[PDB]
């Protein structure tokens, strides 16, 4: 290839790593944001869950 | 442009090509190796782990604000219509 | 002699080469039938008939994947890396966009290498990935909005920067692609067409990706901007006396082509936005319409069940095949990277594709020149 193209290929990948790393941890936060509010009845429902099973 | 400008030796500028002709693959093997696999496999696993936590988060957002907690609300007015 | 006189491609030596390329692509060794699931089902009932026409056929912009949706059932996604069409089905999905409704339109994603957006007729757009190793098709998301009645068409931007989903009665939606698939704007069709209760038949994106062409039932043609999030109407010209069936674009960005339900097909240039050439096609209603990738062949297929092949610079006829004994709605489609085409309908509702050994017309003229030159270097 050409070095002025490879400079534009290699720098485009470096910006894409700065995009996907940022956008993964946006989903890693919102899945823990769903986790702190799901245990308001479900953990109590878990006490209703195991004693109906066991 | 230095072959035609006056007062220069020819063999002294023919050696500026051998400098230039080897500085053109010392910058084509520096972006042809760091772009080969060290930045390929950084985008291999990271695009799989983006898809998983976009798919699996699409289901827990579907349970909370969705057709389980909406179907808990639609059944109770089906009771008092009969009662 | 007349080959070796001109050494660059002129206006006349181009129109004589492209009439030999279309003549030699209808031959016996230059056609093969796609080993579909319906080609298996038809060949059993014909050796020892329920019609299901195809509803869309789309190519990936790289030219390496081809998906299409039959009437009753399934999607089918083929994968062609280089082997002509006998390489691999990867997937086919019998309940693709749900198990209740049909799959009307399709669009590939230009940015991502493997992702479709299948639109049902209910209210929901299901984006799904086609897996490369295993033969499965897993979903990615499912979009929806408020006051969403029935979506028919979806189109991706040719830069992969927007998504346009449209109803034919109520509204038109834009979804941004870069940040997240979120609604940016919404326009009521009554503001676009002020005359009557019109029904949107066809849509197209321009080659840049900043204007949208909309074709109505009354024959109006609306051109409306999409700058960042605004969706406003620029012009409104009355083109035909009938529903505008299909809209195409030149691949060199010079002109665009419209067809209608009268025997009428114009070529409008894109600078001055006036009609430039008129094809005298007084036979029937044009159904499908497409151009090449060099931008020279124009394939018209009317409701007389006959296909034609024109030029775009002139309006002269190159070839004409009549396919009258079939009961198809036959679909022409040209490849996006090489100059082959896939004409639908071989027996009942099928798909053949017409090949050569050379890819382009330019590497065909360049081989005809070098075979003649040997004879002049022989004498």
């Amino acid at each position: 290839k050409g070095p002025k193209e490879l400079e534009s290929i290699n720098a485009s990948m470096k910006s894409d790593i700065e995009n996907v790393r940022q956008e993964v941890s946006s989903y890693k936060e919102k899945w823990l944001r769903d986790a702190e509010i799901f245990g308001k009845i479900t953990s109590i429902f878990k006490e209703e869950l195991l004693k109906r099973d066991g | 442009e230095q072959y035609c400008a006056p007062d220069t030796d020819i063999r002294g500028v023919d050696a500026q090509i051998k400098n230039y002709l080897d500085q053109i693959k010392m910058a084509r093997a520096k972006f042809g190796l760091e772009n080969k696999y060290s930045l390929k496999e950084r985008l291999s696993t990271l695009t799989k782990e983006l898809n998983h936590w976009r798919k699996e988060w699409d289901d827990i957002e579907m349970l909370m604000f969705g057709d389980d907690a909406h179907s808990m609300k639609k059944m109770i007015q089906k009771i008092d219509s009969l009662k | 002699v007349d080959i070796l006189n001109q050494k660059t491609i002129t206006s006349e030596v181009a129109a004589s080469v492209t009439s030999k390329y279309l003549q030699s692509t209808f031959s016996k060794g230059n056609t093969s039938h796609i080993e579909d699931k319906r080609f298996i089902h038809v060949s059993s009932r014909s050796h020892s008939i329920t019609p299901n026409e195809i509803l869309s056929l789309k190519f990936h912009v790289s030219g390496s994947s081809m998906a299409y949706s039959r009437m009753d059932g399934s999607l089918t996604v083929w994968f062609i890396k280089d082997a002509s069409f006998d390489k691999s089905v990867e997937v086919y999905i019998p309940d693709c966009c749900g198990s209740d409704k049909l799959a009307t339109d399709l669009s590939w994603n230009p940015t991502s290498l493997n992702q479709i957006a299948v639109v049902s007729n209910s209210s929901e757009i299901s984006l799904l990935l086609i897996n490369e190793k295993s033969l499965t098709a897993s979903k990615l998301r499912t979009l929806s909005l408020g006051s969403k009645t029935k979506v028919n068409t979806c189109l991706y931007d040719p830069l992969g920067n927007w998504l346009l989903a449209a109803t034919k009665s109520e509204k038109i939606y834009l979804f941004d692609v870069k940040k997240d698939h979120s609604s940016v704007c919404s326009l009521n069709i009554s503001d676009i067409s002020q005359e009557d209760n019109d029904v949107v038949y066809s849509l197209a994106w321009s080659n840049g990706g900043s204007h949208i062409f909309i074709g109505f039932k009354s024959g109006y043609l609306a051109i409306l901007k999409a700058k960042h999030g605004i969706l406003e109407v620029c012009t409104k010209i009355k083109a035909h006396t009938g529903p505008i069936t299909e809209i195409k674009m030149d691949p060199w960005g010079r002109n665009f082509i419209t067809g209608s339900i009268d025997g009428n097909c114009y070529v409008w240039n894109m600078k001055s936005l006036c009609c430039e050439l008129i094809i005298n096609d007084l036979n029937s209603a044009v159904t499908t319409l497409d151009v090449c990738h060099l931008g020279k062949i124009l394939g018209i297929c009317t409701e007389d069940e006959m296909v034609y092949f024109y030029d775009l610079n002139s309006g002269n006829l190159l070839h004409s095949k009549s396919l009258a004994n079939y009961k198809t709605d036959p679909v022409l489609k040209f490849y996006p990277d090489k100059s082959w085409y896939i004409m639908s309908g071989k027996n009942d509702t099928l798909s053949n594709h017409f090949v050569k050994n050379e890819k382009n017309l330019i590497t065909y003229w360049k081989d005809m020149f070098d075979n003649t030159m040997i004879e002049k270097r022989r004498k």
